[PDB]
């Protein structure tokens, strides 16, 4: 006749304190999860918008008006207008296209760095919660036991009856812990994952503006 | 020739897999002289 | 195989969910080690074809030209007809050989970084599998002696049965645990060792590849 | 960026969680409240 | 039970006594490495976002160079302009060519951008030891003190809770304080990394833009 | 060891008696490439040392790619230094400028590089596989041994210990002989990998040395 | 009146060989560690003395001939003398500055390379340690654990103290498995991160002289 929330209610201070921060923890994980999942679905529709608009055939000037007129550009579209911009930075001034192409190597680098980490919110929270979450759980069962054998030692012979509901009070710290730490976990894994393959299509992407770059430029 | 991909400094620890089981080997040895029939 | 299948049922709730979730995993992760594995055998196979075919000794153009008439083509005749096409798009221009092979250096990177990407198709998922498995299976443990001490704390004399499910909960959810942790470990471990073999061969082939375009570029 | 080591670069696994001990832990527990519950 | 757990630590067995002390300096050694970072990185922000509005007010170069020569309580960004642009002087009173002018105006800033990094993360790598050996003390705590309870179980000949408490009790204090100074060790190193990076990158797109207006001074 | 270890592997469950066939062919094995490699290891360390020797004697370049060429068996370090400077002499034999030929020595040194490191290296995969599969398939092997234990008595007779504790001393034999295999494995492939870091470190800083002699002898 | 020794003195030959296999490896971690740090001491030491030496203002051409003379030249003293050896050889013909700060350059990172490599000796042997003396005790464990089964499949009727000692002997090989592991790993961990900071800070006062040699070339 014990419920969960029967558990939960009532148990020493110092168990309920590391439930509640356990759940905190958790809503808190839940709230990046679903924030960091947005941001990279609108950062891959850009993404595949833009490269679509690129490989049309259409001229480069063209697409770097259409950055200029555009102002919500946030991925692609701005990395590439700030690499073009400089780069005619450099046409309307006198200089060899070498270091002209370092440039725009430089502020892509740049660019990237920015977005990314920009992009990549809150993976480090994910990170330290997925790997402190049981941790914290198993001290708060640690603690439960230690309490409930502490009050229960030296009265005559304890029964299970009496020992019993203090033991599921100190797991239940631990269950918590792994409830919270299970999301954490998976969505950091998953969305590192994904990290690496937006990343990874956007260094190509600037290595073959590279190449168009060059082979324009040299003439 | 390099491999296009940026690692991550941030790694997760394993799981304490083994202290979990042993708090349970501890409640079932501090249980079972308690239990009679 | 029938008294298992018994005890999986008549389970809390929560724990016949792990080990759908635990089976589910499994399943998902066995077919996924079969799909890489003759991906990479194919591609192994057909690495070593292109290979005995180009140093075989035949002319650069006639490559060239069946790399054009096949379609289904992959892999390394993918990778290199692109790179060896860019070097023709700048052999047409008049740029200097430098250049011309540096342009070739970036395509045959640009080229071998995407399809070994698009090679290691589901091996994040193995390692996500592979990471959060053993949690779950801990979750399960913990909660199915949860359940043995909640039933124990209200049954006063306790005898085997009131304590049994409990128990039977958490050795199922422990051995499918590691029972769909192992293979997904393993299987990650082989497939990136596999998957930097390949790359190693591919990235060695290619530096051969523009050692022949600059010995014969230099005339 | 320019002095770095000349060394060929090394590979991490992921670690695998052991559960051999797991198991011995699992056999210690049956030792240890067998003979109680079963007399 | 803060009147107990004390009682609980004395006639413990001399090794995981033992045990508990390590892993007591080992939470002390940590929080004092949290506090002396957290101020040094603070100090290193609050510097960093001074001098940079105070070369972006609006001033000119080799005033803002005397600045840096009379300031010899100077840090940061200070030292690393100090020392960059002064490279370039350097090569100015020699007659010398703008282009390795400023590859060595930007060797200088990379060697003392490095080297204040170096000087930042301190002890962090103390913090990551910490937080990832400090549960292996515990777990090694924990196994002798069931390896005592078992001693003392096979030394008694029936079985009693009197007998297996103490064994028990060391097993669980050597785990609980494993893990209250594994747990904050984890957490500083995760955020001060994260936080370090970001310093790092600040500093890095501060020495590309100097190396970008001292370019632009020079063909001016 | 005892004589009940050879009652307990002369008499098993069969598909554990495969597992504990298929560990000890492991362990074998192991054992066996483990020799080969050593000895490969050992070879390649003398041969490397003396061409490193022999090179820095002080004797001349091209009488050094003479002696190469009348070599009938050259391996190692040695088809190396064939290798670069051959291609060397080939692209100075047509009409390039000095960096093109330097950039085109140092490519094929490092693609031979490479390739006689994947070379040499040639069973360590297979230690990496056998560490890291042995013990979980011991493992497998014992879950199987004590399950087929327990389900020998689910007609009911009695699961008192002293009954199944035979069932599951057949069954550790399985994660024991695991174990033992796997523990071989992994210390021959750190060692090895440690070993394999040495040569090839040495290796790339002789072809940059050579890289060195050729510049400075390229502008005369 | 079961003393630690008594069991380690009474004891079945096989976890007794396992208990010296790693007393003997914690004994020759301890030796290792000793060493490694006694040569970062002295790495450590020499490197600041011969920078406040470089940097006191004496000239260039004199910290060479000093150099030269001294016979030990251990550390970075050999780094400057092979670089500068380097520099001086390259201007002795007429050569381009670009070419001799090139050579300069790699004849600094060999010479790095080399040293850092010969600084840090045996901590691939501390990683094998650390990463194997766990497995160790864990063999020992599990042999243990089958002598205690082999010990109660003979007694009439089994109890805990029927079962202790064995299970004692086996909680032991494992204690004195982990007692191996930490001293390794904790020192392994601590001396790569010293190795990092001396190869570091050797980088940069290598790129201080190439900055120095490169301002005194151009004049």
């Amino acid at each position: 006749t014990l419920h969960i929330s029967d558990l939960i209610l009532q148990a020493s201070p110092v168990v309920q304190l590391v439930m509640l921060i356990l759940l905190l923890a958790s809503i808190f994980s839940w709230y990046l999860i679903a924030k960091l999942h947005m941001s990279y679905k609108k950062a891959r529709q850009d993404d595949e918008h833009f490269q679509k608009m690129f490989w049309s055939g259409a001229e480069l000037n063209t697409l770097y008006n259409n950055a200029q007129l555009n102002s919500k550009r946030s991925g692609l579209e701005d990395i590439f207008y700030q690499g073009l911009s400089e780069f005619f930075k450099l046409k309307k001034r006198q200089a060899p296209t070498s270091q002209m192409i370092e440039g725009t190597e430089r502020i892509l680098r740049v660019g990237l760095s920015r977005d990314q980490g920009s992009l990549e919110y809150g993976l480090g929270t994910l990170a330290s919660i997925g790997s402190v979450a049981p941790y914290i759980g198993l001290f708060g069962t640690v603690w439960g036991i230690m309490n409930a054998f502490i009050g229960l030692a030296a009265v005559d012979q304890v029964t299970l009856a009496t020992v019993a509901p203090g033991i599921a009070e100190a797991l239940i710290a631990t269950a918590i812990g792994l409830f919270a730490a299970i999301p954490a976990v998976l969505a950091f894994n998953h969305f590192t994952a994904k990290s690496e393959s937006v990343y990874s299509d956007r260094a190509l992407f600037a290595e073959e503006m590279i190449a168009l770059l060059q082979r324009q430029s040299v003439g | 020739f390099e491999r296009i991909k940026k690692p991550l400094k941030s790694d997760m620890n394993v799981v304490p897999y083994i202290d979990v089981m042993l708090v349970l080997l501890v409640i079932f040895m501090v249980t079972a002289p308690m239990i009679t029939s």
